[PDB]
RNA sequence: AUCAUUUUAAAAAAGCGUAAAAGCUUAAUAUUAGAUAAAUUAAUGUUAAAAAUUAAUUGAUACUUAAAUAAUCAUAGAUGAA
């Protein structure tokens, strides 16, 4: 008598052909390659923060000799810090028995992981390495892109030789310097940082399959037909997902406070692309034979490098000069 | 002033909704409130629109239809489509999707068959 | 227009209400042109100190204001809020109304001089008052606002009222004085214009003209033109 | 100010009365948001309803709707079992409306009336079983307080005053006689 | 002003004894001089005044 | 392109677009309408 | 087809509508028979004077389809004949010399009323405060004369 | 606000799943070959519609990512069991081309070879100056599509060369 | 010169466009859906009413007046970061 709404009232859904019903004898990759699917977004949309992991970043070791052993990790706090203290313990300054005078110096240096290092910001990227080689022209500028891949040592040990005094027993000190790119260092006696390879499994949250079924809930279906695969979980259906946000009765409303909340969150994805990795990408390979995309054999030089005599259809052979199909099946 | 002499043409890119109709049936329920006027802004969209754009064939209705359980967008496609669409919980914006999963796929249908259902690049410029 | 016209000559009659009512208004402030309300405005404040300087007001966003004063009455400068100030502005009556400050227990009755504003930053430097005290002469600014006549036979047709003059400065000596000055230019012509003593004669008892400020009596404030086409004829021929 | 803590409930509605009633509320703000503030939150424990009776007379010059309704939305709980609280309603009832200007530009259709009859339909009751129980004094003020609350339900009442006047015709006051003369005259909207 | 266009003009009647007979059932809001014994003297003393004076000075203060 | 510190709109249909550091005007209708900021 | 290309304004005596080339620059490349055209209008005003000038409208179509549509005689043209001038002032509102009176304006407002589509839902009031508008823009006025005019043919471009 | 739109196929059918504890909400899709899950914040709400198979969100949490969120979400599930689609043409004298198998040979003009080898993808000739390209991925697509383009394009003068079926040409006077 | 009418609204037009015409867009505007309009101060004690309340602020949104702060860019010389 009045308007109530309706229960079980929903048409069919016109099904639409298959390729299979429609592209038979052909490649079966086409209608398997899927759509590409980027994970960073998730991550922030969806609201994933990793939990802050502290491991270690350095470490002191005495032994019953005078000597000394100062270790680092360059893969846990940035370059410049990591190297200032080394000027700072290198020389004894620590040390309350310091004489700058002395030519005699027990304290000793280890550095590990040397390839993955720090570096807060896009200076990775920009920053550079200047030098002069006695001739003219010269002034050969360098990246750090080429250190932190090739040859990341000289860098930790140069920029260490900045920090140093300037004088004559620098030498005798960084003669007392060692440096790793793997994980360990082969001397035998001293520890070794323990590395983090782990990953955080984000799977509880989007995933039934890691909880127990008689803690979840289900709100909504879509068909009479139940998967076998959820079976064991309740059906409470809500009378609240399908009314929009208008006819429930809480409505998120603008107003002089939330959009004062809304700027708030605006700045704050602002003053997030700041606190971002950037990283070097790797040089790039082109091989077709690699790819699944398509390609040109422009050239004839394309096809001895890469071997593609056979994907190039011969030329004795017909051809095909129209496929039109009228009658589309079901 | 000064006169443009680049010409953009933007007639190929034009892609109305209801251009592969044959028919509508509109259906309205006097007791709806907000299924009757989503209704009525689509039947003006029919026939206040422009009939390039539409088949020749295509002829929208309206009905009072008081037994219906809500009030219903019918259509009907070229190639055997055929849908309905109650409207007391929609908008008109989740219904265009919906058109658009079917404009998009009749041209893959009918463009394998060899017909040319696309505009003139003359048609609108910017 | 908003209706059909068949709908409208059905209620052509209706439209009486249209115009009966712009005789209301039109009429009313015709007549109230000259006369104050009699609505009492009060301004919160504080005092002055050598501690709050400009710039550190104008971060807080209140404002200086400063009092002129009059024959042996001190000046009196005091602080408020910018807000307060445009306030002022925006009545109607700003010209000439009378404004409190109350500060604690005292008022300061003032008027509204003028303001000055920084030009290239467009922010409220000070806010400028004169002081009113009953009893004594008092600067304020008459404005004239001519109302119109369809009696006389010469300004109902091609000539032209000129306002040489928008309002008189005099000098008041008691509570309530006029806002305005309405004239009625019936009796006049080409041949008499008015003058400020034809105004001079009829004021209240309370005023007098500001004769510091003013020329002369027999200067003239509406003039009025010779007909159009006695001059187009003899334009022409 | 001293000692606001000090005082019981009532004994801060009667600053409110003695101050505000007249022209210049002679109390500052802050003294009265202070008032206005407590009271809104101690509801539960005025005892009375007489005592909502000088709380709702002395507040009634309250510019924000919000608390009235939280007066009638408790008047709605406590419900009254004698017949001079009726009175003591409807007369208070009468002066201490909320004007329709200080209401919003924009707001449900004759929301003013919807907080009327939430009363009159809790009182129409006790007024209607003992309105045979009525005196000189009571007498006048429902006369006025129907008046000046535009209804024409209230004719039983009225009835059971019509027998009463007449037997006491000559021994009233020259008070009584005028209201009578004025309440009759407009009783039921203007008729 | 608004007011004059919206005020029940309060002479032709003795007003504050008839408007205070009205209110009379409400107790707490009855004034009692006595109640404060230690000015009565003192505030009774000033009511002299004003009806005793010329003119009628508190009789023309509502009205 | 040219270089024009100060950038201007020509016509309505100019607009702005910034990739990075670097900023410039585009047009969809007169592409000589475009420029950098340098 | 039945989509508008096309909107122009017209003026034509009512039975010498003839292929005119001085027509057949706006008819021409819509590629209208200026001849099957003029025919079909002659034939509607048979029941007009030949003298008088007319204007039409013309909603020239995409596949050069053609809808006529007849309008009276240009407003200005009309009082020209009672006021007996050809040409008017340069200057409107300084320099008024002109008068008719009101009893051929509800005379000629019927003219524009019986035939013009736009004016079928308007009253006379309306029609006859739109051209003392247009009279203020011409150095016309609206003034009571007891006498009649004599004939007078003035010009019009065709 | 922008309340943002998701939408479903008809092939597919769908669920969601809540706690009793209604601090995690999830949402299940299932097909007959596939099956995708994916959460939602406490900040955002979602309403449902099976008479479209749209769901709408809004987002306390004001984050613009989500535009992008969607055409990956809604497209990555029109790429099971539906292609996306496109069509290239060209208009001259001394152009063809010839196709063979997934391998098109194109001739327009250059000294060199033009051959188009495509990887995992559909091409179906229907006339000599036309051809349609199949795939799941609308970006591989581009990628295929495109190289085909960037042999001969549209003179800014004449409409002369190749181009897609549906795009943006610019034309310019010439030779008056 | 700036009138007037039909319209729910539409400038003898604020502009592009034409050999002149035609044609295009803004101002003004409608249908539908979504959707901002929230907090307060001062007055005549109580009697008008099928009825009507003044002066005034702050704030959300759009138009509008505009300024200020912060970062970025605004080409560089000649043995080599300089
Ligand atoms: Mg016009
Ligand atoms: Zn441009």
């Amino acid at each position: 008598s009045v308007w109530k709404n309706p229960t079980n009232y929903l048409p069919e859904k016109a099904k639409f052909p298959s390729p299979k019903e429609l592209f038979p004898k052909d490649n079966e990759n086409s209608w398997k390659t899927l759509n590409d699917l980027t994970p960073s977004l998730f991550k922030d949309v969806q609201g994933f923060k990793e939990k802050q992991v502290q491991r270690a970043a350095y470490m002191q070791i005495a032994k019953p000799n005078g000597q000394m052993y100062h270790i680092f990790d360059a893969s846990k706090m940035p370059l410049g810090r990591m190297c200032q203290k080394i000027a700072f313990f290198l020389q004894g300054k620590h040390r309350p028995t310091f004489k700058n005078c002395d030519q005699v110096t027990y304290d000793n240096i280890i550095v590990v992981n040397a390839a993955n290092i720090m570096l807060t910001g896009k200076k990775a990227l920009l920053k550079t390495v200047k030098y002069h080689t006695g001739f003219v022209g010269g002034l050969k500028e360098k990246s750090y892109k080429f250190f932190l891949t090739e040859k990341p040592e000289q860098l930790v040990f140069y920029c260490i030789s900045k920090m140093l005094p300037k004088n004559l027993k620098r030498r005798d000190l960084l003669k007392k310097v060692e440096i790793y790119r793997d994980f360990q260092h082969e001397k035998q006696g001293l520890p070794n940082f323990v590395p983090y390879t782990e990953k955080e499994t984000f799977d509880q949250y989007f995933n039934p399959f890691v909880h127990n079924f008689e803690d979840l809930v289900i709100k909504f279906q879509s068909s009479k037909e139940t998967p076998k695969e959820l079976e064991g979980i309740k059906k409470e259906i809500d009378p609240e997902i399908t009314l929009p946000f208008n006819q429930r009765s809480k409505i998120f409303k603008l107003n002089a406070h939330n959009r004062r909340v809304m700027k708030q969150w605006k700045m704050y994805y602002r003053r997030l692309r700041r606190y971002k990795v950037h990283k070097i990408k790797a040089p790039k390979n082109r091989d077709p034979n690699l790819s699944n995309k398509s390609f040109m054999i422009t050239s004839d030089r394309q096809i001895k490098d890469f071997n593609l005599h056979n994907r190039i259809v011969p030329e004795e052979v017909p051809e095909d000069d129209d496929e039109i199909m009228r009658t589309i099946p079901r | 002033g000064k006169k443009r002499r680049v010409q953009v043409f933007t007639g190929s890119m034009l892609q109305p909704l209801y251009r592969y109709l044959l028919s509508a049936k509109i259906g309205v329920n006097p007791l709806d409130l907000h299924g009757q006027n989503i209704a009525k802004q689509i039947f003006l969209k029919c026939k206040q629109a422009r009939p390039k754009y539409l088949q020749n064939d295509f002829n929208a209705t309206l009905v009072q239809d008081n037994e219906a359980p809500a009030s219903y967008f019918h259509a009907k496609f070229v190639n055997g489509y055929e849908q309905k669409w109650y409207l007391h919980k929609s908008t008109e914006e989740e219904i265009n999707r919906n058109l658009k999963y079917f404009n998009y796929q009749i041209e893959m249908e009918r463009n394998l068959q060899g017909h040319d259902d696309e505009y003139e690049d003359e048609e609108t410029q910017l | 227009t908003i209706v059909g016209s068949q709908f409208d000559a059905q209620t052509e009659h209706v439209n009486k209400l249209a115009l009966d009512l712009a005789n209301k208004k039109y009429r009313k402030m015709a007549l109230d042109q000259a006369v104050l309300r009699k609505e009492k405005v009060v301004v919160p404040a504080e005092f002055r100190t050598e501690k709050d300087s400009l710039i550190s007001l104008k971060k807080e966003l209140r404002s200086p204001v400063y009092i002129k004063g009059h024959t042996g009455i001190p000046d009196v400068d005091l602080i408020a809020d910018n807000r307060q100030v445009f306030s002022i502005r925006r009545r109607l009556q700003f010209q000439n109304q009378s404004f409190y400050f109350k500060v604690g227990n005292e008022e300061f009755r003032c008027t509204y001089d003028h303001i000055q504003i920084h030009p290239m930053e467009k922010w409220l430097v000070y806010s400028k008052y004169r002081r009113y005290v009953v009893g004594k002469p008092n600067s304020i600014f008459l404005p004239i606002n001519i109302l119109p006549t369809f009696q006389n036979n010469a300004i109902v047709r091609g000539s032209e009222i000129v306002q040489l003059l928008d309002g008189i400065w005099v000098n008041s000596y008691n509570d309530e004085y006029p806002h305005s000055i309405v004239i009625d230019p019936e009796n006049l012509s080409k041949i008499r214009p008015l003058r400020i003593g034809d105004i001079h004669n009829f004021l209240p008892d309370g005023v007098e003209i500001d004769k510091t400020k003013c020329l002369s009596l027999h200067q003239k404030v509406i003039k009025i033109t010779g007909d159009k086409e006695r001059k187009l004829d003899i334009a022409l021929q | 100010m001293q000692s606001i803590h000090h005082y019981p409930v009532m004994e801060l509605v009667k600053m409110r009365y003695a101050s505000c009633a007249l022209s210049p509320k002679s109390l500052s703000r802050d003294c009265l948001k202070a008032i206005h503030d407590i009271v809104f939150t101690e509801l539960h424990n005025v005892p009375s309803v007489l005592d909502l009776s000088h709380l709702l007379f002395a507040f009634r010059h309250i510019n924000s709707l919000k608390y009235y309704n939280l007066i009638l939305d408790e008047i709605c709980r406590r419900p009254i079992k004698t017949l001079q609280e009726a009175i003591a309603l409807l007369f208070v009832f009468s002066h201490s409306l909320f004007p329709n200007y200080k209401r919003k530009e924009i707001r449900e259709k004759d929301q003013d009336l919807k907080e009327k009859h939430k009363i009159v339909d809790h009182l129409a009751d006790a007024l209607a079983n003992n309105a045979k129980q009525i005196q000189g004094d009571d007498f006048v003020r429902v006369l006025i307080g129907l008046n000046n609350l535009q209804l024409t339900t209230f004719k039983d009442v009225l009835t059971h005053i019509e027998r009463y006047i007449i037997k006491n015709i000559d021994t009233l006051d020259a008070f009584q006689t005028s209201n009578a003369l004025y309440g009759f005259s407009k009783a039921n909207n203007n008729a | 002003l608004q007011k004059e266009l919206y005020f029940h003009h309060r002479n032709g009647k003795h007003f504050f004894e008839q408007a205070d007979r009205k209110i009379s059932f409400l107790n707490q809001f009855t004034p009692q001089i006595e109640k404060v014994p230690e000015l009565a003297e003192t505030l009774k003393t000033i009511l002299k005044i004003a009806t005793e004076s010329e003119g009628s000075p508190l009789k023309r203060a509502g009205i | 392109m040219k270089i024009k510190s100060a950038l201007k709109k020509y016509c309505q249909h100019c607009y702005i677009v910034k990739r990075g550091k670097k900023v410039m005007i585009k047009c969809k209708i007169d592409p000589r309408h475009k420029q950098r900021q340098g | 087809m039945a989509e508008i290309k096309a909107i122009i304004n017209l003026r034509l005596l009512a039975g010498i509508a003839k292929p005119n080339p001085k027509m057949g620059q706006s008819l021409g490349p819509l590629g209208i028979n200026m001849m099957h055209f003029c025919k079909d209008f002659n034939a509607a005003t048979a029941h007009i004077r030949s003298d008088i000038p007319l204007r039409v409208q013309v909603a020239a179509k995409v596949d050069r389809s053609y809808s006529y549509i007849i309008k009276p005689p240009e407003t200005s043209w009309l009082i020209k004949k009672v006021i007996m001038k050809e040409k008017l002032t340069q200057y409107a509102g300084h320099v008024n010399l002109d008068y008719i009176d009101v009893r051929y304006v509800y005379e000629i407002a019927k003219i524009k009323k019986e035939i013009d589509i736009d004016f079928k839902r308007a009253t006379l009031e309306s029609i006859c405060n739109c051209i003392i508008g247009q009279c203020n823009s011409m150095g016309v006025n609206v003034s009571i004369i007891d006498e009649k005019p004599k004939p007078f043919n003035p010009k019009a471009k065709v | 606000m922008k309340r943002n739109i998701l939408f479903i196929p008809f092939n597919i059918s769908y669920s969601y799943i809540e706690k009793n504890n209604n601090t995690v909400k999830f949402l299940y899709l299932y097909n007959n070959d596939y099956f995708f899950s994916i959460n939602f914040n406490e900040k955002q709400s979602i309403v449902i519609n099976e008479d479209t198979n749209t769901i709408v969100v809004e987002t306390r949490n004001f984050n613009n990512k989500i535009n992008l969120f969607n055409n990956e979400f809604n497209k990555f599930i029109y790429s099971w069991d539906n292609f996306f689609f496109n069509k290239i043409k060209f208009t001259g004298k001394g152009f063809k081309w010839k196709k063979k198998e997934t391998n098109l040979f194109l001739f327009f003009n250059r000294a060199h070879k033009c051959f188009f080898i495509g990887n995992n993808i559909i091409l179906k000739r229907l006339s000599k100056s036309k051809v349609i390209l199949l795939k799941n991925n609308y970006n591989h697509l581009i990628h295929d599509s495109i190289l085909v383009r960037t042999i001969r394009s549209n003179n800014i003068f004449t409409k002369r060369g190749l181009r897609f079926s549906r795009q943006i040409i610019l034309k310019k006077k010439g030779k008056t």
